[PDB]
């Protein structure tokens, strides 16, 4: 229920389930294959 | 990789591994990457269909909770003989999210934030002590809260003409009413607030370090509209802020040492562990000592 | 394969035979400011090879009691070469960086350095309510040293500093670290003389140690601005 | 008009409510969004990043010294090196980590953890360790022959300088709860122990003591519930310059 | 040319120009036209996609804000011994938008205005001083606000039969209620209000200059319905007006010198600059002096 | 009836709210609309009209004299004539203009400005000037050789009596803010300076001093945000005859 | 706004009422259901046991 | 939400984005071509 | 009427008329035929 | 100037390219070492660590 004319008046938006943890966990140019030695 | 995640990941059953040249348990921390070892590669697992949701850790849910940001008590009375520093039936507050440590630490978990701010104002009143030695009742006063942008003209007295609020947004509310509520939009001149600012906001060298006024939401001027009664009261106004429509960037190490000032990140630490400058974690006797060992 | 690396920018090149991959901050690569994010309307200058090149700072000595070192960008480069000249002659600046930290020793040496790029490293002062002054923050080329690296000089934790883009120099494993930093700021461009987007920190978590004959073990920092552009041409400030 | 009646809870102010509210600045146009690196949309992304454990949380260990564990050559076999307690709720080596700090904002937790150890000795240093996770129920093992019966990894020092011990989610219940009773059956996770597998062997010119750095992170099967005020921060008075905001 | 404008205009990249007979930077002020020189023709520009909205400067948003237009305090008590000029539990107000300078200046930015007026009435009460030396509480009084057209019969006393309001619009409201609100339509006999009127509204030569009664919205008569209590109170009524459905014509130079009277545009100016008769802008040492020069 | 519950903010009076309200005069028929010249629908239309700058805001300049700048023949080359500060928020030559007056009702502003100078000397008077905009960061230039490094236009007096210097929007941020700190990095715009390019040369029978009139306007890339009460007007008491409205 | 008027019984607390109410823990994910023997859905099932 | 019978009771109308600044900026009978001399 | 975003906020659910009393009344492996002797 | 940072390792040799950077098509082998048609610049070597 939002009868206000300004969109920023609306309630919270809790529907953004998209994630990209690799930008923090694997920020390397060369992806690391599972099992194989890293170096 | 970017993907939609609604539940915790499932587990697949795994078998014995005796493969040459494959060492999933070994990693290279030096690259800066987090270990990619999976439970299936470390132990023999079963199949588990995981239905645990992840919605309560959403950044929106994490931050969109009304938290106290300001609390001001002042005397509602005749202020003819009141000192200059006293709040004479009104007060002004430069809006900031650094005075109460819970919300401050939660916000400072991130480098950049973009959000609208739902503001809730709750007022309480009590009959003054050290004035009259009696209770008569509590008035249903009308208060005015006016939003004045940072640095602009603020009222100098309770009956100042500045309260006419020709253009400034003002909200009038009663104590008997439910707490007042208004949404302030994301008003930064940039695309996001700078939770931390490694710079000086002036073109000369005398400016404040770490304080970007572009991240200051504004000024709240709160007055009691009613003229003073023959007896005095104490009025307490609490302002709560709830971020919403939140976007967050660059998470940061959480604050460990106690906060010292709202104007900087200065640190002293507790006298001893925990959260001391030389020891964050509480001490144990030795690295071989198990603090809460089960002994039967 | 992942241990050897050559970086070539402008007229400068660096080769390492003991690298450990390299880190692209937040999985991003530097780029010029697009038209749909631009604010300043004047045509920018893009010096390319004149400014997008490796500048090597003064080396520091890794000692037993070393607490760590830090350099603030673009402050550390603001008086160096054509990048410094363009910074001094323009009101607005924008660029990323390519950071290469070098530290070699023998196979009998041990030690571990955390090399971390902190965005908006707002420093705090110790045991006082007064905010840090201008001279405390702006050290220029020489940089500074950590007073309390355990708390990152800001009341946070060194242990959680891995949330920032980072690598390690573990002397038994590698002799160099490489971090690529995109433009990181709330605004598309900034005044380079009053705000630092990034802070490079090198912290010896494991101190240098050996029982062989002692030698000076320096740490050297080479920083290459990337996709430099400048706006608001006027007279030099300097 | 519409006939109506007020329900219980009318007029209340619930801090976790979710409603629209009056815009104080009509027709305001917020600054256009611009791409910024490092956007985070779920805190579980943060807890998957490994951070340093404070295993050496003892007296005589000051500051950074608490973040590394020193290992030396021994003359007895199968010796215990160190142990790590389980609770990411109570104060301990896991408390001041990304996973610990974020989890202490919540009450219930589930999922597997990972502990990654990096050896920081010289190139000429060699050795084998054994890292064991013991599910709860008994005392923390003090001998290798007992600890090796639980989950374990044997780590050989070499070119790959780091090893990972997975602490799998082994629990009777769907979640464990971050309660103050460390010995509760709904909270205890077990123990982590480290033993010499063979020995630390170094030549004369190498350092005779070598350091390990321990890191902890949560896997992608990790989840949290029942947000709460973090016990890691608090105040007993107003901060400095807070009063100046009213002047 | 008439067109729909929702955002600020974009910038196109431009190249070097060395064309004979083309001088876009030169203009002729004498024609009365504003210079048409574009940034592309003055300097070399880049391409900028401008997404800045222009909605907050819409005339409707500019003027449709509730602004205080009247504030009247009067004693609610037994007025048997009250003087003739005192407001005996009621008052009358000829509606005007010239008493409070913020709204007045904003309205006077235009020559002609057409709008409906949302009127909000807010009431506050206090226990009287100099009467009883005690506080007992605040009553929840009922007030009546009656709209009487300009020049028509107004009530002469609190219990006057004129308050029966057979045809006049009346609103009854309590202090404990939210502030009363009613919309008055655009009631001018002309197609638009004359913000400024260069004429006399009478057929003889003694009429008021600059005052067109056709632009006077009307008369507000406000009384306390309750009969007086044994003790006296002070009641303050504030009337706020918000224009809406606004059309505006012929913008004007803004007022600079302080207002002197609600009945005319008479001016005196401040004693010295700024906003003095001989100097509107504050003085600087010389035309070569930079007041806030950056010196490092 | 319908079950309902009151939210926080119920009963409040927000001056910027936007709701329908009860018509006090039912079936009222407003006067029919009639076309009137000069309709304005956005205040940005007004700020695009150029108005006179008060460059000569000095003592000994009274009234209209403050609206013109006098230039005379000089015997030294490359001499500075005048300068204009940047802030359309603080008091200055730009304050009492259409753009300045309208902008001071708001807090944030963006876009390019234009300054148009009209030469009001005699027909026989000749000369060349240079007008420079210097982006902020340093001191206001005091010599031509420094000022000419910034944005500039060289103006030759002639049949076209007026020249336009564009102050393009050159800012790190999307908007600047109308704050009271003139030296803030979010407020300072730079400087405008005027220098002799060659000289003012007039014959004997012409006036030896000639006047320039400066105008400022906003371009169509200009925008404003965060409306506020204008500091240009105020009152400390009721105006005359305001009390008579209650009699 | 919508014109309304309050009916008798407004504001009362009836212990047998049946209405929705504000969730105190937004985005909370309850523990997944697991089959448990002996579910009872009507008390009349119990009274049929001797 | 407007259940009143009189149209002037409605909320504010903030949707008129039409502009014609030329009626104030260029109120001349002969339009001025860009670049060419005005006189 | 449930405008809340969390499903557990909803009113009571009194529409589950399914029963299985035999799980308490006849929890035996061999069903007992009516009329015939049990043993 | 133009430079290469050389790390000692398994590949024991490094190459610094002195590119042809000249105003004229050719330089001349004349006896005046400071002539603008002869001077090529300098090569220097510094410790990096």
């Amino acid at each position: 229920i939002n009868f206000y004319k300004d969109s920023y008046a609306a309630s919270a938006s809790k529907q953004d389930f998209s994630q990209d943890p690799s930008k923090f966990t694997e920020p390397v140019v060369e992806g690391l294959k599972a099992g194989a030695p890293v170096l | 990789i970017e993907s939609i995640i609604k539940t915790a990941t499932d587990t697949v059953k795994s078998e014995i591994n005796a493969e040459l040249g494959v060492v999933p348990s070994l990693n290279a921390v030096e690259t800066g990457a987090t270990s990619n070892t999976e439970p299936e590669e470390a132990i023999q697992t079963r199949t588990v269909i995981n239905q645990h949701g992840v919605s309560e850790t959403l950044v929106e849910n994490f931050l969109s909770r009304a938290a106290l940001v300001s609390k001001r008590s002042f005397e509602y009375k005749d202020h003819t003989s009141s000192t200059a520093r006293a709040d004479k039936n009104f007060f002004k507050w430069t809006i900031n999210t650094r005075s109460f440590v819970q919300l401050r630490r939660k916000l400072e978990l991130f480098t950049y934030l973009r959000f609208d701010a739902e503001i809730t104002i709750l007022t309480t009143v009590a009959v003054n002590g050290s004035g009259n030695n009696t209770y008569v009742g509590l008035p249903d006063l009308t208060l005015q809260a006016m939003f004045v942008p940072t640095g602009a003209l603020t009222p100098e007295k309770q009956d100042s003409f500045h309260w006419q609020s020709g253009s400034n947004a003002s909200v009038f509310f009663k104590i008997s009413d439910p707490p007042a509520r208004i949404t302030i939009p994301f008003m930064c001149i940039n695309s996001a607030y700078s939770v931390f600012y490694d710079g000086f906001a002036g073109f000369e060298k005398n400016g404040l370090y770490g304080i970007n006024p572009a991240d200051t939401i504004g000024n709240l001027c709160v007055r009691i509209v009613n003229e003073h009664q023959p007896v005095g009261f104490t009025v307490t106004v609490r302002v709560y802020m709830k971020p919403k429509h939140i976007k967050a960037w660059a998470p940061r190490p959480p604050r460990t040492l106690p906060y010292m000032s709202i104007a900087n990140a200065n640190y002293k630490g507790k006298e001893r562990a925990p959260n001391a400058l030389s020891a964050i974690i509480g001490n144990r006797d030795s690295v071989k000592t198990m603090p809460h060992n089960i002994v039967n | 394969s992942d241990r050897v690396l050559q970086l070539k920018l402008g007229n400068s090149a660096i080769v390492t035979q003991e690298a450990a991959n390299y880190c692209c901050a937040y999985g991003e690569w530097p780029n010029y400011l697009p038209d749909h994010e631009a604010v300043a309307i004047d045509k920018p200058t893009q010096p390319e090879t004149a400014t997008d090149r490796f500048y090597t700072l003064k080396s520091v000595k890794w000692e037993t009691g070393s607490t760590g070192w830090w350099w603030k960008l673009p402050d550390a480069l603001n008086n160096i070469g054509m990048f410094g000249q363009n910074v001094q002659h323009h009101y607005l600046y924008r660029s990323g960086f390519l950071i290469h930290v070098q530290c070699n020793a023998t196979k009998f040496h041990q030690g571990a350095l955390l090399v971390v790029a902190i965005p908006e490293h707002q420093r705090g002062a110790h045991n006082t309510n007064t905010s840090p002054g201008f001279d405390d923050i702006m050290k220029g080329e020489e940089g500074g040293t950590f007073n309390h690296p355990y708390v990152l000089d800001d009341g946070t934790s060194l242990a959680c500093a891995t949330i920032f883009p980072h690598q390690w120099i573990n002397l038994r494993t590698n002799n160099s670290a490489t971090i690529v930093l995109p433009w990181m700021n709330a605004a598309p461009m900034d005044f380079p003389l009053r705000h630092n987007q990034w802070t490079l920190a090198i912290i010896p978590v494991v101190p240098l140690g050996t029982r062989t004959t002692s030698s000076m073990v320096p740490i050297t920092v080479s920083i290459a601005p990337m996709c430099c552009e400048f706006n608001g041409l006027r007279h030099a400030i300097t | 008009g519409v006939p109506t009646y007020l329900l219980p809870g009318s007029g209340q102010f619930l801090t976790t409510d979710d409603h629209s509210s009056a815009p104080a600045l009509p027709c305001f146009n917020p600054t256009p969004e611009m791409h910024i690196p490092g956007q985070v949309r779920n805190m579980l992304e943060v807890v998957q990043v490994e951070s340093m454990m404070e295993i050496n949380n003892t007296e005589s260990a000051v500051g950074m010294e608490r973040l590394k564990v020193d290992i030396s050559a021994l003359t007895d076999v199968d010796q215990l090196l160190f142990n790590i307690p389980l609770d990411i709720q109570l104060d301990g080596p896991l408390r001041n980590t990304l996973v610990g700090n974020i989890s202490r904002y919540y009450t219930h937790w589930s999922g597997s953890l990972e502990m990654t150890f990096m050896f920081c000795g010289s190139f000429m240093a060699a050795g084998k360790l054994i890292l064991c996770y013991t599910p709860p129920g008994g005392s923390c093992p003090t001998t290798r022959e007992t600890a090796m019966l639980g989950t374990h990894i044997v780590w050989d020092f070499g070119l790959q300088s780091s090893v990972t011990l997975i602490i799998p989610w082994i629990s009777g219940s769907h979640y464990r709860m971050f309660n103050n009773d460390a010995k509760s059956t709904n909270a205890n996770v077990g123990y982590v122990t480290c033993f010499m597998q063979t020995n630390l062997i170094v030549p004369s010119e190498s350092s005779d003591t070598c350091s390990l750095i321990g890191f902890i992170a949560a896997k992608d099967d990790f989840s949290l519930r029942l947000m709460r005020d973090s016990p890691d921060i608090g105040q007993l008075d107003h901060l400095h310059a807070a009063e100046a905001a009213y002047q």
